């Protein structure tokens, strides 16, 4: 109900553990190099939005382990899955073997968990130059979208993903959100909260990982870059041994805890209302409203 | 003028761009080889020139064009690798400062124990606290023991390229003593407990309290410049940022004269936030006047 199985599958070296470390273990991209190979599945019982427990099965991708997942352990690995997140190294040498295992997986999801949500990530994208990136993605997706549509899934969703930019945050925000039950509520209370403040915009971020939960409404990659900037800052505040609590920038931007499980990023239309009135509203708002 | 020199491939030009051009540390692991004496100019106002002489010519090396330049030099930044070659560069330095000290006696000799990347934290004390010995020993020969020597731990990927460049660029400043005093106690008629002036496009602390630093406080503030600058830039339509941590420590950044910025760690000990900010803001407005007077 509140416990979700998320399979994180994909061939070895594609960067699956890396992702887990950055979004849920406060690893910097650099830090990720020392992660060893993952032996068989490495489980993580992460706790999201206070009550949600996301159990991440980070399945070792080497072939030894991999032919296991599809034979011996098939009913174990594939029963009661809520989300497949398949990742693809783009500097991968065996693109067709890769799509092969994607299909081997999708197959088992089909008998065992037909309702599973499928996401794919074209990963390690910072190793391909900008002029060629969109083409690499579009060809790739044309293939996966059908490999997948064939097994009773798609419309498939996928992401050009990298450890070295904001894209990881866009992907994991979209991924982990499909699991929030509240959504309808959060979204609506957010609306009433935007209306009150005469806010030019209000994003709501899960507090500790800083994934975007929902937005109230120019640069279309704002949300993920704020997760990034905030996450850097969060780590930086470590240097004073205390947790970020509020930030206000100009008289424009206000960021503060809501519950012990969310953060709100409020941006006002202008810069000429005083603290007092503004700061009041955010108080409820809060947990209650 | 800061004079950057060493021996080829050390780090004199990677840090010359990673700092003033505000470049990335990655895009320097394959950079070329700048032979021409390039005089760049970055403005910390009043403007500070930085030349970077190509690192060779068998032991610089007395000439009309070795004395001409040190006459205008303010401090000599001798960068010095540590992937290898640990030993000769030392004598290089020794001589280079031998002639230097008879052209400019007011010259500050600053040496960077550069390229100290992923290389332990006990390996470091090793290289430093006795490499200094290697430099004093050659200074026990044709010369004298008593000299301006300073030894930093630059790393172009660390924060400490910037900390070093600050403790340096801060001594070549016209009235470091009254900037530091006026930002010292003149901002201890408040709850503020640490202040830094800051060029924002670089990130060298043009000054700090008379309280000896600790790099931790330096990082937070610089990193805070980033968080404020990046967020601001997401929505363009004072330049200040207040933020508070769960124990109560405030971090504050307000703009100053031309790309400078004050950043200060405020400890309320108990008092509310708006009041801390009011008192602080008052003294800070004073400080700001005591900047525009320059
Ligand atoms: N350039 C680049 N390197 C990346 C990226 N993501 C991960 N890496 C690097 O790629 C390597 C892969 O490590 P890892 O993340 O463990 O991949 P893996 O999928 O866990 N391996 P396995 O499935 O066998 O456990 C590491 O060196 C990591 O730093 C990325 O987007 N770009
Ligand atoms: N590991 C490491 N390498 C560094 C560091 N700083 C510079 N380098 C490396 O040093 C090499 C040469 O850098 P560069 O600054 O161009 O040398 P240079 O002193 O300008 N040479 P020249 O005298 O020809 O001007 C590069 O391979 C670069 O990656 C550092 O802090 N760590
Ligand atoms: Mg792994
Ligand atoms: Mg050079």
């Amino acid at each position: 109900p509140l416990g979700s199985k998320l399979l994180l599958m994909g061939r070895s070296g594609s960067g699956k553990s890396s992702m887990r470390s950055i979004i849920f273990s406060n690893y910097s991209a650099f830090d990720t190099r020392r992660l060893g190979a993952t032996i068989d599945v490495e489980h993580s019982h992460l706790r999201f939005l206070g009550n949600m427990t996301l159990n991440l099965w980070d399945c070792g991708g080497q072939d030894v382990f991999m032919e296991n997942y599809f034979t011996k352990q098939k009913d174990h690995i594939f029963q009661m899955v809520q989300v497949l997140i398949h990742v693809f190294d783009v500097e991968s040498t065996e693109v067709l073997k890769d799509i092969e295992i994607f299909a081997k997986a999708l197959k088992q999801l089909r008998k065992y968990s037909p309702d599973a949500k499928i996401f794919v990530l074209l990963h390690k994208m910072d190793l391909v130059q900008l002029d060629k990136r969109e083409e690499l993605f579009q060809i790739m997706m044309k293939n996966l979208s059908e490999t997948s549509s064939e097994f009773g899934f798609p419309n498939l969703i996928g992401f050009p993903t990298s450890i070295w930019d904001e894209s990881l945050y866009k992907a994991w925000s979209q991924i982990v959100c499909s699991l929030i039950p509240n959504m309808s509520n959060h979204q609506s209370n957010l609306k009433k909260f935007k209306e009150i403040m005469n806010a030019l915009e209000i994003i709501l971020f899960e507090r500790t990982t800083f994934l975007v939960i929902c937005s109230s409404n120019l640069d279309p990659k704002r949300f993920e870059k704020i997760s990034n900037i905030m996450k850097n800052f969060k780590q930086s505040c470590t240097k004073l041994k205390s947790g970020f609590k509020t930030l206000i920038l100009n008289n424009n931007i206000y960021v503060s805890e809501l519950s012990s499980n969310m953060v709100c990023f409020i941006v006002l239309k202008d810069m000429n209302i005083p603290q007092e009135l503004v700061l009041e509203n955010i108080k409820k708002a809060k947990e209650f409203f | 003028m800061v004079l950057l020199m060493g021996v080829r491939r050390c780090g004199k030009s990677s840090i010359c761009k990673v700092v003033f051009h505000n470049m990335q540390p990655l895009d320097t692991l394959y950079l070329e080889s700048t032979s021409n004496p390039s005089l760049e100019h970055f403005s910390t106002l009043i403007d500070l020139a930085v030349m970077e002489l190509p690192g060779q010519l068998n032991y610089f090396e007395p000439s009309y064009d070795s004395e001409r330049l040190f006459k205008s030099v303010g401090a000599l930044v001798y960068v010095i690798d540590s992937q290898d070659e640990y030993i000769n560069a030392i004598t290089n330095l020794a001589m280079i400062i031998e002639y230097a000290y008879k052209v400019n006696p007011s010259i500050n000799i600053e040496v960077l124990i550069h390229k100290v990347d992923g290389l332990s934290e006990d390996f470091k004390v090793d290289a430093q606290r006795d490499i200094m010995q290697r430099t004093g020993e050659e200074l026990l020969e044709l010369g004298l023991d008593g000299v301006q020597v300073s030894f930093y731990l630059t790393s172009i990927f660390d924060h400490s390229i910037y900390e070093a460049f600050s403790r340096i660029v801060q001594k070549l400043i016209p009235e470091l003593s009254f900037l530091e005093n006026m930002l010292d106690n003149l901002i201890q008629h408040s709850k503020i407990e640490k202040a830094f002036l800051f060029d924002v496009n670089s990130k060298i602390y043009v000054s700090t309290d008379s309280n000896p630093v600790d790099i931790q406080m330096y990082e937070v503030c610089s990193e805070f410049i980033d968080v404020t600058i990046d967020l601001f830039d997401l929505y363009k339509a004072e330049l200040q940022n207040v933020s508070q941590l769960a124990n109560g420590v405030i971090i504050y950044l307000r703009q100053m004269i031309r790309g400078l910025a004050l950043v200060a760690i405020i400890r309320p000990n108990g008092t509310d936030m708006e009041s801390c900010l009011t008192v602080a803001d008052y003294n800070i407005d004073i400080f700001k006047k005591g900047l525009e007077d320059i």
